[PDB]
Parts: structure tokens; sequence; C-alpha cells
């Protein structure tokens, strides 16, 4: 934010005035989420009778 | 009558958590010959899991 004002007067008256206002706002958000789960097996039952 | 058993159980669990937060605020004001105003704000947030 920025602001400037100026005032100067001299009677011979005379009047002069400055008034300024500046406002700026920025917001940024980001999210990345990952979830992975893996399972893999076997069961090789072999029987000889 | 022979038997032959084998069990090999394994369990692993790992968890990591990290959080970062940063905030900055600045303001300046000067009034004499001319009025002046300045404002500054900064915010940062970071989290990892
Ligand atoms: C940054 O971190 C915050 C804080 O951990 C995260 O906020 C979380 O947002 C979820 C979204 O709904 C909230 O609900 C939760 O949802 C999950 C499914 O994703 C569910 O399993 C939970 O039971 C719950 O309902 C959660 O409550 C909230 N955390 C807290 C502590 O309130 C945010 O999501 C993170 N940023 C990103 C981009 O993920």
């Amino acid at each position: 934010k920025s602001g400037f004002s100026f005032g100067f007067k001299i009677p011979g008256i005379f009047e002069l005035g400055i008034s300024s206002q500046s406002d700026r706002g920025k917001h940024y958000i980001r999210r990345t989420k990952r979830f992975s789960h893996t399972k893999s097996v076997f069961l090789h039952a072999r029987s000889d009778l | 009558y022979r038997v032959l058993f084998y069990v090999d159980s394994e369990k692993l669990k790992q968890n990591d958590f990290n959080s970062v937060e940063e905030k900055k605020c600045k303001s300046s004001g000067w009034h004499f010959v001319v009025k002046f105003s300045s404002h500054g704000c900064k915010e940062l947030e970071n989290a990892l899991k």
C-alpha cells in the first residue's frame, strides 16, 4: 500500500491540496497430495500324494 | 513324521512431517511537508507430509 499527499498555499488568497491512496493485496495457495498403496503376492500350494 | 516350518514376518512403517510458516509485516508513515503512507505484508506457509 502506498499513499502521497502534498499541500502548499500562499496568499498574495490561494489554496492547493493533494490526496492519493493506493492499495494492493495478493494471496496465493497451492496443495498437492498423493497416496499410493500396493500389495501383490501368490500362494503356490503343490501336493504330491 | 517330519515337519518343516518357516515364518519370516517383517513390518516397516515410516512417517515424515514437516511444516514451515513465515510471516512478515512492515508499515511506514511520514507526515510533515506532505503526508506519506506505506504498508507491506508477506506470508509464507509450506508443509510436507
Ligand atoms: C494443508 O493442510 C491442511 C491441514 O492438514 C489440510 O486441510 C485438511 O483439508 C481436508 C479437506 O476436506 C479436511 O477434511 C479431511 O478430509 C480427509 C480426506 O481428504 C478426510 O479423510 C478427513 O477425515 C477430513 O474430513 C481436513 O480436516 C483438513 N485438515 C485439518 C487438520 O483440518 C489441507 O488439505 C492441506 N492442503 C492441501 C492442498 O491438501
